[PDB]
RNA sequence: AGAUGGUAACAUAUAUAUAAAUGAACUCCUUUACAUAGGCUUUACACUCGGGGUGCGUUUUCUUUGCACUUUACCUUUAUAACAAACCUUGGAAUCAAUUUACUUGGAGAAGAGGUUCGUUGAACUCAAUUCAAAAAUUUGUUUUGUAGCAAUAGUAAUUCGUAAUUAUCCGAAGUGGUAAGGACUAUCCUUGAAAAAAGGAGGGAACGGCUUUGUGCUUUGCUACUCUUAAUACUUGUAUGAGCGUACCAACAACCGCAUCAGGUCUCCAAGGUUAACAGCCUCUGGUUAAAUAGAAAAAAGUAGGUAAGGGAAGUCGGCAAAAUAGAUCCGUAACUUCGGGAAAAGGAUUGGCUCUGAGGACAUUAAUGUUAACUCAGAACUGAAACGGACAAGGGGA
RNA sequence: GAGAACUUUGAAGACUGAAGUGGAGAAGGGUUUCUUGUCAACUGUGAUUGAACAAGAGUUAGCCGCUCCUAAGGGAUAGCU
RNA sequence: UCUGAUGGAGGAUCGAGUUGAUACUGACGUGCAAAUCGUUCAUUUCAAUCACGUUUAGGGGCGAAAGACUAAUCGAAAAG
């Protein structure tokens, strides 16, 4: 498992062709915060975000034939 | 800080009054290792189907559970009732099973 | 304070073995177990690492010598006849 | 043991198989049989 | 006869043998359990439970 | 035709992925790779204390109560942080200094100051990202988020709902030193405490672009955008991932060896609480058991394993055989003899509980003075009791 | 269950007392393991129990081991007897 | 020279475990047992203890030496 912050290798990284599965994961802080989590052959790259809009739009601008799986 | 110990389900029974659970209250809260120094920090409010126990200094939430215990156990109601918790401050009577 | 009035590092060996043994073995660890001058270094930090071989703590260097001493008197005295040539 | 070769095993599991009882339809027409507790096969 | 009921009641609420408590009336139904989700099943309806720890205070 | 920073110790490739930093013959090293003893120290695990939450229990009386749960693996060169060391730069030391529990070290360069690396560990440290202010054709201070990713989706403890689902918690601090490992050391040896497979580093500098062409791999003419490294795909190659074997159970208490379901023997690891020096003894929690080639009743002799016995105290007996006698700890005192090390726990005295107190022994910040907070360890004094207190357990008889 | 001191369940009184009849392994054993039946003999008393008897079933590895290396050493080759 | 600390040596001491086996000449002696059980005792940093592997084979081995041990067999094993 591989954690990375930077919005552009994100992004980078999903489009390539050996990533399959995006994660999204959700939970309440204390606000909900969520994890989206690349699945490639060698790593699981995972971001945090803190706020919700710029998931959702990251989320919604991702690539759509690679496939979602929603944990909770 | 405002703890709520509901009592709506055991008094609608009538098994169970709420002047006699807050007079205890009243006389039973130690603070300072003491029984009848509530004064100004912590007091206690009346409701017609609730109980409101107002703190201002340390306290534990358990402190009610085991005082409620202790109440329904002199009355020969502990064989029928539980104190579960509600919500992050509230307790509540609840019948077995 | 002083705590053995004769038998100094031998007390380690109590009563047993006979009193001349151990003076005799006295003797001999008392100078097996000082330092030597380092004539490398020149620093009196030479030490038996094992039987015959002793080493400076120092230079690192190593120098066969004595069982019990850096030097013998007939070692020191067949260098000096063969140095006076 | 629980370590074991393999011939070592496959012998144990003839042994095993040679301790089964004469089938009763040829009764109608075994004293070489052993317990693992009694008589120890030593091979 | 529900020796093997123990067994798996041990192992599935992960206490020991000695800690598991059958219902003395109502064993048939215990007797009819013989799998980990049977047992399971009518551990969840009640007819198992996991006794107490024995209490062990430290006031003293 | 083979990259770059730092004075240096040394560092640098973060591509999905730190993959590539030319290098032959021939060499030289390193790792693998090693004893014992002693203490000091760090970390993890263990244990424990207090707070918060949840559930249960006691509740004649007392009890802000007693108990349980409150978790987080490998992997990410895990990044960093911190620390013992070693090394580099600067520095230039006697009024010697730094420093350890101990000793260790220095003009062959110490202290101080600033750095580098390895090793311990593995989210420490604002660690990362983010908000806000100050530096410029990208740096420093201030918030939020995240158990750093794994990760909560899993576990655990609860509350509900047809009978499979919902919900809430999983966080604020510390102490003891038991086990294990690591580190830096010191000491011991007429004892110096394996090897190889395998892997790495270096020294050295053999070989050298591409397209076309003359002549017999070489000289040559005309042109330049090319060599390595990782990954993927296609085709060819015989079918272009991961062979075979062990894996149940006992390990003694009836699964082993003693002719047996035999009180015998039989190797290793884990190791809770109380009392305590203690992994002793005794009692207890988790786990296990309540079974032993038998039961019931009676209870005399005798046997066997123990207890206790007035007065005397070895008269017993081959012989004090057996048993008894204190026996812990603290304080005091300790002879002959002696190889000077011992003898020695010589001998021989006193004290010891409980309770209520008193004194001593540390760490952390502010403008010489004031606050916060921890360990059990010693010493002393009152009071108290059927004069008893190493109350059980455990535990020298001495001497000539 | 025909039959219960020694099969099972619940309650109680106790024990083992982390140097454990607690968990893992080695040697040795070899199916004793599991489930379902079951009692002629055995389980030195009983027995419906069982490590007995009967029928079925059960052991899944690129990462745990062997396999590889070398040690004390063994065998063998060349010779020579 | 003397005193107080520090330090942690020794085929040093006590002592569980381990390894043994002093005494009761206890029990048992048709034993639980062809050597056991109980209490007592010796031993615990070293000439220490254990396991596995390996070497030495019978007029031979091995022996801190008892004619000990060499698979319940030893002043010459066991098998034919």
């Amino acid at each position: 498992p591989k954690q990375i912050t930077d919005i552009r290798k994100f992004l980078k990284i999903s489009r390539k062709p050996d990533t399959t599965a995006v994660i999204i994961m959700k939970k309440k802080s204390k606000t909900v915060i969520t994890k989206l989590k690349l699945r490639t052959k060698k790593y699981l790259y995972t971001m945090v975000f803190a706020d919700r809009k710029k998931a959702e739009r990251i989320e919604n601008s991702l690539l759509p034939s690679l496939k979602r799986i929603y944990y909770p | 800080i405002k703890y709520v110990l509901d009592c709506t389900k055991p008094v609608k029974d009538t098994i169970l009054d709420i002047s006699g659970l807050e007079q205890f209250f009243k006389d039973k809260i130690k603070v300072d290792k003491k029984t009848n120094n509530l004064k100004n920090k912590v007091v206690v409010t009346s409701d017609e189907y609730k109980i409101y126990i107002t703190v201002h200094i340390p306290f534990s939430k358990r402190y009610i559970k085991y005082l409620a215990k202790k109440y329904i156990k002199m009355h020969q109601i502990r064989d029928f009732l539980r104190v579960i918790a509600k919500g992050k401050l509230a307790y509540e009577f609840k019948y077995f099973q | 304070s002083r705590r053995t009035k004769k038998v100094g590092l031998t007390g380690k060996y109590g009563t047993r073995y006979g009193s001349s043994l151990r003076k005799q073995i006295k003797k001999i660890e008392l100078m097996q177990h000082a330092k030597y001058l380092c004539t490398f270094c020149g620093k009196t930090a030479t030490k038996r690492t094992c039987v015959g071989i002793w080493k400076c703590k120092k230079c690192k260097r190593k120098v066969c010598g004595g069982a019990w001493s850096l030097t013998t008197p007939a070692a020191v005295a067949a260098k000096s006849t063969i140095i006076r040539l | 043991g629980s370590i074991k070769r393999f011939r070592l095993k496959q012998r144990l599991g003839k042994c095993r198989r040679q301790n089964r009882p004469v089938p009763h339809w040829y009764r109608l027409k075994n004293t070489k049989r052993r317990h693992w507790r009694r008589t120890k096969l030593g091979l | 006869s529900l020796t093997l009921q123990k067994r798996l009641a041990a192992s599935v609420l992960k206490c020991g043998k000695n800690k598991i408590w059958m219902d003395p009336n109502e064993i048939s139904e215990i007797s009819l359990a013989n799998s980990r989700f049977s047992i399971r099943k009518l551990y969840k309806e009640g007819l198992i439970l996991k006794k107490p720890q024995k209490v062990h205070s430290r006031a003293r």
